[PDB]
RNA sequence: GGGGUCCCUCGCUCGCUUGUCAAACUCCAAACCCCCCGUCAUCCUAGAAAGUCGGAGUCCGGACUGCUGGGGUA
RNA sequence: CCUGGGGCGGGACGCCCUUGAAAAGAUAUCAAGGGCGCGCAAUGGUUGACUCAAGCGGGUCGGAAACUCGCUGAAGAGUGCAAGAGCAUAAGUCAGCCUGACGUUAUUCAGCAUAGCAGUGGAUGACGAGACGAAAGUCGGCUCUAGCGAACUUUUGAGCC
RNA sequence: GAGUUUGGCGGCCAUAGCGGUAGGGCAACUCCUGUACCCAUCCCGAACACAGCAGAUAAGCCUGCCCGCGUUCCUUACUGUACUGAAGUGUGCGAGCCUUCGGGAACUCUGGAUCGCUGCCAAGCUCA
């Protein structure tokens, strides 16, 4: 089932999950990724959607899964510290016969998320601006939507 | 359900408040003579009767309980809107 | 504790524990003036009060300060100078133009024989009118002071003064 | 299916504010109306009796006459005119 | 007007469950006590007691006054003027227990009745304590007006010499 | 409460600082909109609003622009 | 009969609540969450007296499970049962006295906005009787909104033609 | 004729609540004192009720203060942002989005205020 089904925001929030039934949890693991104490990273970047989409669990789970090793792979296992911002709270349900009683079962969830708004904050000292610019650029190939990069603290740092 | 054999309620007779005893209504035998029995036994011959070849209808879930209340002073009872109940007993 | 912005305070006077709101709309409700009578530790007070959306307002009133000058020296928080009270309000509002009114003792309890149901006596003895039952007014003689004898001897002095303070207060106001 | 009773889809029409919620204001209650006078229909919840229906609620009604404790608004609903009895608990007085 | 005298006396009697023994318990309560004694009912039912909801558990009764002050006096007696800071409230309204109805002298064991434990609990105030209990514009008392522990003891020490380690 | 002299491990639970949400959540809260009043505007004695009667057709509709309308992979 | 052809399945075929529904009203689908075809002489009425859930602290094998005292406590409880709304000197709990879970009758609402439409309810009243209460008031059942059915026929109640 | 204090009844129902400190009572209020009686306890005169000489402002109450928590209001920035009424031969492959004219937040932020306002009647005193 590809992320093309379930991309484009034409439809309400359906997340009260006390009204609904058995939904397949995401499979993404955690949320914060690297140095989880150290709040003195001067260089910090974070990966911004430039469209109305949402992103399932799994393309979620991926892009922190190319991001977190290429960040560990490029500034070290505590080199960094990367925050996966948007938790999927709308829950994806597939019509799984015709059209008749077409409400349908839940087949997962994902996360709406609006236009300019972060998907993933990544802090770094400052030689290793570049390596984690790349892991995020890295990061949003895996989302269903256009990503550019935005540098949230030591713009001057950089240039 | 309980409901008192004998309360204290008003009879629409006598225009006062009194002691009234409650007696379930009893359905009687319904009567050979009534002018719907002269026309069944005249709507009877050869074939259908019509409406009187019709086996009666099911009943409801819970039947209300009939009830009547006699005046304990003039005798005279009366009848009201009674509830719907499955199980019905008199509290003494 | 208005822990948050999902707090209901109380009314003021429901959080001073002062007036029960059920009360007055049941008492409201009647479109008449409210014989309010609220009695200290020292001494008792009556009123006529008609509501008005601006704030109740007051019509007459008498408290047990003025059974001085009607010839009265004895304790002002008693049955008997509740009754003389209650009487002195019946007759002044009576020379002012109010004959009616319904009774409120509004948080104090009801219980019969009171300095309440003394000064509702009372009034009810002026010519005011006031619907009331009989078995909450108290004896004559515990509105006259008859309980002297138990502890006592200087509140010997209570009926005659009782009864010189009621002819005066009559021949005053008739 | 969905049902059709008094009730029905009332749940802000018929709601309390978080600081407005249990006594209500007991001068609310005895706020006598004039013939003819412009009323506004604010129904109070809190009030179970006499109440009109949550279609009026929002409703300016002209009072015409009074039936007890309550009043009779001459009441507009669409294109029609409906006579609304409501105690004075749910009505309040248009100011000019 | 800071001293905080005794308000009330408090006695109760856990028997746990009701029949001849709870009948015991409360007659046994008013003959130790002097007044007139009522039962408390369960809350909920429980099978371990094997209780049932409304039914009756133990008695209790309230005392006050002269009649709350010789009672003390003897509970005091029978302690034997001992007692701790752990027994005192976070307001210095103390509780303890004790184990049999027999320290009481005056009152005669019977077999069938057996040995009786109950807890006792007194509450100590200030002299303006009515606000927050009368029905003419309660208000509640604020934290100065209360009664610290230390107070408690002072006052204990003063009029009763219970010596509190 | 879970684990390798209940010596100490320790997940829930409660606060300070972060990160996300709701169609059956709201301390908040619009723009449209609806009732009433005043004003202007238009209609109106060449007849306003209301009422009574005569005659029907009609209850297969469809499309464009919005409501992220609901459902649906579309 | 409805029906993303019909059938199988199901009843969205009667009634009630939340969303859908786009902040007046209305608004469909085999739209989503569901519930009801009952229970109760007290689980009802009224007056009085009190305040609940849950924590912290004190009390003896009465354990971290009972019962009791203090403090915090606008409600986090309870109100018979769906959902939503209402309620704290209470619409809750307990106790005293009671049977208004009364006979008859008129309007207007809302089922059925606008705008016709059945038996029914549900809010105001009226006549006659009461209950509780100092009185004001409250009571036309159980806080409000579901718990039910035409004509004909039979049976029954009071008095009449 | 006017004012202060006190009491009762209130209206608006937090700008009024929660919390902390400092002051006062001649009259008043309260605390406080007893239980002959009226009344009462699911036991207790604890409350209610009654009858009150004291003693105390230590609390209720009144006056002033503290921005601490909550509320309300203004204020600068976010910002004329979000959202939206009307029209559009404006634009995107599409989910959509843009320009014009007209409205216009909420959160947060800056600097501040809010620890009630007011109505009636009565008791007193101090009127010019
Ligand atoms: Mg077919
Ligand atoms: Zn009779």
């Amino acid at each position: 089932k590809p992320g093309s089904m379930y991309r484009n925001v034409r439809q309400r929030s359906f997340t009260r999950r006390k009204y609904m039934g058995g939904v397949p949890g995401s499979q993404v693991i955690h949320y914060d990724m690297g140095d989880k104490a150290n709040t003195s990273f001067p260089v910090k970047i974070s990966l911004i959607v430039e469209e109305k989409c949402q992103i399932r669990h799994t393309a979620l789970e991926a892009a922190r899964i190319t991001a977190n090793r290429h960040l560990v792979a490029d500034t070290g296992k505590m080199g960094f510290y990367m925050k996966l911002r948007v938790y999927p709270h709308e829950v994806i349900r597939e019509n799984k016969s015709g059209m008749r009683r077409a409400f349908g079962k839940n087949v997962g969830t994902a996360a709406r998320v609006k236009p300019m708004q972060k998907i993933f904050t990544v802090a770094v000292e400052k030689q290793n601006f570049k390596a984690a610019k790349e892991a995020l650029w890295h990061a949003g190939q895996k989302l269903p939507t256009p990503c550019r990069i935005v540098v949230d603290e030591g713009a001057e740092l950089v240039q | 359900m309980k409901i008192p054999k004998r309360f204290r309620t008003y009879c629409p007779f006598c225009k006062t408040h009194n002691e009234v005893v409650v007696e379930r209504v009893k359905k009687g035998q319904a009567s050979s003579m009534t002018h719907i029995a002269r026309q069944k036994k005249r709507q009877e011959g050869i074939g259908n009767s019509g409406k009187f070849s019709k086996v009666p209808g099911g009943d409801k879930p819970t039947k209300r309980i009939w009830l009547r209340y006699r005046c304990t002073v003039c005798k005279k009872a009366h009848q009201r809107p009674c509830f719907r109940a499955k199980k019905f007993e008199f509290k003494e | 504790m208005a822990t948050g912005p999902r707090y209901k305070v109380p009314f003021r006077r429901r959080r001073e524990g002062r007036t029960n709101y059920h009360l007055r709309l049941k008492l409201l409700l009647s479109r008449q003036d409210r014989v309010v009578v609220r009695k200290s530790s020292r001494n008792v007070q009556i009123q006529l009060i008609a509501p008005t959306p601006d704030g109740d307002i007051t019509y007459s009133s008498a408290v047990s300060n003025e059974l001085a000058k009607y010839g009265y020296t004895g304790a002002t928080g008693n049955t008997t100078a509740a009754y003389l009270t209650g009487l002195l309000f019946g007759l002044k509002s009576l020379q002012k133009g109010y004959e009616g009114g319904i009774l409120d003792i509004g948080l104090q309890a009801s219980s019969a024989g009171s300095r309440v149901y003394a000064a509702l006596k009372g009034v009810v003895d002026s010519g005011f009118e006031i619907p009331c039952s009989p078995e909450v007014f108290p004896p004559d003689e515990r509105i006259r002071g008859e309980h002297i004898a138990g502890y006592r001897e200087e509140s010997s002095d209570l009926p005659e003064q009782f009864e010189a303070t009621k002819e005066k207060i009559f021949a005053e106001f008739s | 299916t969905n049902s059709h009773g008094e009730k029905r889809c009332t749940r802000y029409k018929l709601q309390k504010t978080v600081r407005e919620r249990g006594i209500s204001p007991v001068s609310r209650a005895i706020q006598e109306f004039e013939e003819g006078q412009m009323v506004h229909i604010d129904i109070d919840p809190s009030v179970q009796k006499g109440m009109p229906n949550p279609k009026f609620q929002g409703s300016t009604g002209k009072v015409i006459g009074q039936r007890g404790r309550s009043y009779v608004l001459e009441v507009r609903s669409g294109n029609a005119m409906k006579e609304v009895f409501s105690l004075p608990q749910h009505l309040k007085p248009q100011k000019y | 007007m800071r001293t905080p005298i005794v308000e009330k006396v408090i006695v109760h009697m856990g028997v746990g469950e009701s029949g001849q023994h709870l009948v015991n318990a409360e007659d046994i309560l008013r003959n130790i006590t002097g007044q007139e004694v009522v039962r408390c009912f369960a809350k909920r039912t429980l099978p371990a007691f094997s209780i049932k909801k409304n039914e009756p558990i133990g008695c209790k009764v309230t005392l006050r006054g002269q009649k709350a002050q010789e009672f003390l006096e003897t509970a005091l007696g029978i302690v034997e003027k001992t007692l701790n800071r752990s027994q005192f409230d976070s307001f210095g309204n103390v509780s303890f227990g004790i184990e049999e109805h027999t320290d009481f002298p005056g009152m005669r064991y019977d077999p069938n009745i057996g040995v009786f434990g109950m807890d006792v609990t007194v509450v100590l105030k200030r002299p303006g304590e009515r606000i927050c209990k009368r029905r003419i514009a309660a208000r509640k008392i604020p934290a100065g007006h209360r009664v610290t522990v230390d107070d408690a003891i002072a006052f204990l020490n003063e009029s009763y010499g219970v010596e509190v380690m």
